[PDB]
């Protein structure tokens, strides 16, 4: 029912698109979407994915203007300016900006300008957005935020458990790192990009970096700041990535102590959100997997009952979208506007 | 001798730059590029390569316009439009089309305009005038300062031509094709993202790009004697910068083994294709072709024939590095193929070239 | 129905239950496999593939050598020698060669007497003797219970063949040669590891090795009427699992376009060559066929002709998945091929029947 | 000058050999090898390398019995018997068993037991071998020590400065991890590996594991145990790995202070051994370079001035050899046993 169009029909565009098909009970009437890229491409792009494979969802469309897929015919155009991107022609309900290039509220404003009602950004918006993230900023979340954001998958995934750890054991200091994959955020080749590292090709090289995680943690976790700071490690992989953090937790504990604690959480709430296990499973074992990350039980060592390594294969793309999808439909509900 | 610039900092520009600084006797001298990305970045980029690693020569970063190539102070621009960038002020004899952006000579014309006296095109043909020029093949066939916007096609053609040219010349090509798995580049998409070629719109080093390449037929544009015999697609795949094709065409001659022709290729690779080809019988793989100075390299051992006629031509090549030498190959050829300000034969004195040099009128150069 | 098992445990030993359990028509059933690595592994192995994804199946760990498959149990062997493997006790009608070391039915025979009624050869066994078993071609033309060790040529050809079959079948072709994209695998080490072969020695997923394809001969082996007309090189390339050749072929026929033959594909693919031969129209890449069992993926568009007759003929395909479907191919075939009923000889007339018991009959000492 | 043989001789050995040549005045006259592989192969094994490219040195074999490199005759024995390998026809001084399978002193002794006299292994010598690493234990190594080994590249690489780590500030706790490359020891394609992680193909998946770095840490430095102990991560890369360690140091500090405290380290001890910088470099920009790593002084961030990030693209392969080749020279030096 939510007449929605997302900006930047990236993988996550397809993801949520697939999630639209994947997730059941989708009031997300996303009958339009934006990406300045070629739409029939995007169609085939939507049609054909690498990781989760081609979206076998056959779509029959008559004319460039109207496109229909799985009954839910869905428009899409290609343009840069959200004002040049008419939204009132549908009176758009929600937008998410997969481009990333609109990393400030103005574009959303500009999206709100052309006739959008609500906005969130999977990416941490530069500056003028208090982000919303499940587990962290979905509780005090208000549907009445016509413009909000998510953070990078990293934060979008690394959040809850350690907060609950912070809830159940506290953390003196946290040193978070990820196996952050590669994306358009980095240059395939050593193409000219602001971050020299993201500029490089690095087909097999990692990027020592720091995503908004150790920053968005501030918003999403009003407590865990500075003390609980690590960086990002943007790796030469395209796919589901892994958390790599060692904490100096506050309360004395040991490995399993958090595990069942981490278990029970997913056993009730991080259900769908996150997971935990110790069966050795590698990336391929996490295709289109939604429980953002199962945490290792063995290698999650604990030293002095505070120094605690943490590790979990996480879906930087689909589970991210999952999480992105999560509150997305939630704001569709409590549909104040 | 010849002040040189580039259409932006082409990857191969950096590649040839590694060459350039390490180049033996480049008469020309590049002294400026276009980095709309920060010299330090471009320098680092220039300095630090992935494929052949960083430079084993410390270019030093003097000011944001002109760093120093281990002392050699080379400038840079920051743009994608020459018309405001006067290589004239730079006296740049030849800007190099390191991108393909101005796929049209007239596009490159904006740079002869912008102060180029010649132009090198790092690209295969789009229009007609294209100075289709393969060293070894048709290097000497350049008219001095004829079409100063000069074309070097991709190794896809550039490397491709000579032996092929030689092959017919050695064995007689009737009709057919080669094909390489070609390296991965940005000209195909990083991942599944916007690009007209669906193939080049995907994740490449995790797939294959079987796609058209007029280069497979543009060989005629230098070997028209063999026009109508040509086909082939490339396959952008998980390779950094290297490829190898196999021109399997029905051959005109008997249908004997290749090695024989390759023995003559062993001649030719040392002959006209010296510094160009390499008939290396050792079965060697892409890594064994790094820093591929030679414009090509052949493995006879695996090179063979099916019915004799078609030729299982086993032969490899880098796609950019060697090209980055074909840069110099053509370039310093053009250095000879273009005496610049070194004009020891003026004839613009008591001979009509004066007014032409001076100013055209109903005069010495009262032309058509 | 038919008692099945696997010699050893491979990725193809990992391949087929994905099909088999996912299958709906498999009469036979595996009951045991020689995982000499433990069910825990084997499960983690089989439950979780590297490419086709985790087995979408509750293949569960019942007892360490007798696990579950969504309720169906299967035993496990753990050994590297036929003779201890009690296929007799296991009653196994059909076992799949998973050592490779059996390039010989003889070694496979070491299971035949061991209670293998028939032996599923999987790969091109250097033992020529076994009739070259390939679907769409000779699959039926195989003789049941005649030398019950049943060949299976290289997926590459095994997939190429029915296609390669249909072409001359559609055309008549003077001869042929090609090059597939042999995906990176283990046989070529990720490292430059000490190898009986220079090629697969090297660090696998970076270098790209052209190599030997008896599979090319195997065409003749399965297309005897096409003997000798076959060639090509085994280009080992860095992919997880998809190979694809373009086949250079001087077609014996006129030299009409391919689309016609592709219409004939569109005829014959849709004809008997369903299951194997796809001619998709959207030009698509490796991913676009993963987990897809259409055991050949031709691109009409990408496929071209040179002289109208020298056809440049491509086809994407996986290297084990489709191959894993070749398992079912004879499997259900050989199943119905299995007699079940009795014979109608005359142990007086066909006293060989009586001699089948009375083998020590001078009445029977034929050729001996 | 020191007659040496190499069992299980491999890349790192080949590296060591490319080192050996690069080690102008290599006091190891390594005229012998053990390698069950073929000679031309063994040539190409050294001759044709992937990472450092082919050996920039031509290899000639007369005709198949012996191969001469850089004008020096070399031998390569091939027999799985840890003794039959004729180390006595020369009475080998140093043996390097690549296979590592003799984590017990025995096989190495078995190598010594027919002529060989000294040993170092890529495998961490479990127990009955001196925990001997350059920077840390090569000195306390008395040349009477004959059969020693090197632990993990990681262990090998971290050793010197991580010793210097607790030097300059003391370390409350330490949990290290590596961006360890992919090799054939982990199943490069899915095969029967004990580690289910290391068992798959996983050309693009990581392997949670641990290392002698987590173990010899005590063996190389006593207090450095448990609290000073981490894990290993074999990652989808072929090349120079990075240390994923955050040291909970004792003395409060800020990042560069310790890097200042580690400028000197390169300036005095890590010279040749290790390095450090903050210009962003990637594994290739660490290729064939003998300073075992450069530390991301910048991104080796301080957090709470005790739990301090440590990050350094470390030469898991070449320096690893080099360090061992260094250690080899060390044992080439002081030659008594
Ligand atoms: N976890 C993170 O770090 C994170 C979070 C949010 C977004 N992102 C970035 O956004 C993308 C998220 O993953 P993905 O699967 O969607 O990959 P993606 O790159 O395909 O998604 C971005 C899409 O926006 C399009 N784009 C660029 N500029 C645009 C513009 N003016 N208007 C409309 N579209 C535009 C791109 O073509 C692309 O299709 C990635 O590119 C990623 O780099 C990353
Ligand atoms: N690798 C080669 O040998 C070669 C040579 C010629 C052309 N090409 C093809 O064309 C492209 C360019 O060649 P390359 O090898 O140098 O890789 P490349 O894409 O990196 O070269 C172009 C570079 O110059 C800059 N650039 C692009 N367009 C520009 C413009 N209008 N103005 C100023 N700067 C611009 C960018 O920095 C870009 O990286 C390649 O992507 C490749 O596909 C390749
Ligand atoms: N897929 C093809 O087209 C093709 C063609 C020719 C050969 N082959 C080879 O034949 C095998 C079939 O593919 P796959 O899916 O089985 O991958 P695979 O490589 O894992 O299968 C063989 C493996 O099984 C194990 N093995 C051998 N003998 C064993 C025994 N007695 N007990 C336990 N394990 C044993 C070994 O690990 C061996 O490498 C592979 O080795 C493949 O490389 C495949
Ligand atoms: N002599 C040869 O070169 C040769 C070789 C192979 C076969 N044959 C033919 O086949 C038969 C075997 O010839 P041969 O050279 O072995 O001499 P042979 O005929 O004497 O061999 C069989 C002998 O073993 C015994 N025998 C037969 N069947 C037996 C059985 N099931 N179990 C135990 N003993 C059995 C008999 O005593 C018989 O003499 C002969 O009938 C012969 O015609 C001959
Ligand atoms: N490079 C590192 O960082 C590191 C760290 C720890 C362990 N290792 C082990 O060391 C090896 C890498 O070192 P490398 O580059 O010198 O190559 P390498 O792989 O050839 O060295 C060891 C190899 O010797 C082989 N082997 C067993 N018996 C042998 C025999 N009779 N003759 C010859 N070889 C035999 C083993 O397969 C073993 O993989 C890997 O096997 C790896 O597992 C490496």
């Amino acid at each position: 029912k939510l007449k929605v169009a997302i900006n930047g029909f990236g993988r996550i565009g397809r993801n949520f698109l697939r999630c639209w098909h994947g997730r059941k009970d989708s009031p997300l009437d996303v009958v339009v979407i934006n990406d300045t890229g070629g739409v029939k491409q995007a169609s085939h792009l939507l049609k054909y994915d690498s990781i989760l494979g081609t979206f076998d969802a056959d779509v029959k469309t008559a004319g460039d203007s109207a496109i229909s897929v799985d009954g839910k015919v869905i428009k899409v155009v290609s343009d840069r300016n959200p004002v040049n991107l008419p939204w009132g022609d549908m009176g758009i309900d929600l937008v998410i900006e997969g481009t990333g290039v609109f990393v400030d509220r103005d574009g959303a404003g500009k999206h709100l300008q052309a006739g959008a009602k609500k906005v969130l950004i999977t990416a941490p918006g530069k500056g003028d957005i208090p982000t919303y993230v499940v587990g962290v900023n979905e509780e005090g979340y208000t549907h009445a935020d016509t413009i909000i954001s998510n953070a990078s998958c990293t934060t979008n995934c690394l959040a809850p458990f350690v907060k609950v750890l912070d809830q159940k054991f506290g953390i003196i200091k946290g040193t978070m790192t990820t196996t952050h994959s590669y994306t358009g955020d980095q240059r395939l080749l050593d193409a000219s990009h602001r971050d020299l590292r993201r500029a490089r090709a690095a087909c097999l090289n990692i990027v020592p970096t720091s995503t908004g995680a150790a920053k968005a943690v501030a918003l999403v976790l009003p407590n865990l700041k500075g003390k609980l700071n690590g960086i990002a490690l943007r790796v030469p992989t395209p796919n589901v990535s892994v958390v790599d953090l060692v904490v100096q937790v506050s309360k004395k504990t040991f490995a399993e102590e958090v595990n069942a604690a981490f278990r029970e959480s997913a056993d009730n709430e991080l259900k769908g959100i996150l997971s935990v296990c110790d069966e050795p499973l590698v990336s391929i074992d996490f295709r289109c997997t939604d429980v953002s990350s199962t945490i290792d039980s063995s290698l999650t060592m604990v030293m002095g009952d505070d120094m605690v390594k943490v590790i979990a294969w996480y879906d930087n793309e689909w589970g991210y979208s999952q999480r992105v999808v999560d509150l997305a439909d939630i704001v569709a509900n409590k549909w104040q506007a | 001798k010849l002040k040189v610039a580039i259409n932006g900092f082409g990857r191969i520009g950096r590649n040839f730059l590694r060459c350039w600084h390490g180049r033996k006797d480049s008469p020309l001298d590049v002294v400026v590029v276009n980095d709309s990305g920060g010299v330090k970045s471009a320098t680092h980029l220039l300095k630090y390569d992935s494929i052949l690693g960083t430079f084993k020569a410390d270019v030093k970063i003097i000011d944001n316009e002109t760093f120093s190539i281990d002392g050699k102070p080379i400038k840079v621009v920051s743009n994608r439009d020459p018309l405001k960038l006067p290589w004239a002020e730079l006296g740049i004899d030849i800007v190099i089309e390191g991108t393909g952006v101005f796929v049209d000579g007239p596009g490159a014309g904006k740079h002869i305009q912008a102060g180029a006296k010649k132009v090198i095109i790092t690209a295969p043909a789009k229009g007609s005038d294209i100075p289709t020029y393969v060293v070894g093949v048709n290097e000497k066939d350049y008219g001095h300062d004829v079409a100063n916007i000069i074309s070097n096609a991709s190794c896809t053609t550039n490397c491709l031509a000579p032996f092929v040219k030689v092959l017919d010349e050695e064995l007689g090509i009737v009709k057919g094709t080669m094909t390489t798995t070609h390296s991965y580049t940005g000209d195909q998409r990083l991942l599944d993202a916007s690009h007209r070629d669906l193939r080049r719109a995907r994740a490449a080093a995790l797939n294959i790009v079987p796609t058209s390449t007029g280069a497979a037929k543009a060989v005629s544009l230098v070997l028209p004697q063999l026009k109508g015999k040509l086909n082939g697609i490339a396959l952008r795949v998980p390779t950094p910068n290297v490829s190898v094709v196999d021109l399997v065409v029905n051959i005109e001659k008997v249908g004997v083994t290749a090695e024989d022709v390759n023995n003559a290729f062993r001649k030719a690779a040392a002959g006209p294709l010296k510094g160009v080809l390499d008939v290396c019988d050792i079965p060697l793989v892409s890594v064994d072709f790094r820093c591929s100075d030679f414009s090509s390299t052949i493995d006879s051992s695996l090179t063979m024939v099916m019915g004799g006629d078609m030729v299982k031509v086993v032969a490899w090549y880098d796609n950019e590095w060697g090209y980055s030498q074909r840069v110099v190959d053509l370039a310093d050829l053009v250095a000879n193929k273009w005496p610049g300000l070194e004009g020891s034969v003026a004839s613009g004195d008591p001979l009509e070239d004066f007014c032409k040099d001076n100013p055209a009128d109903e005069e010495c150069k009262l032309y058509e």
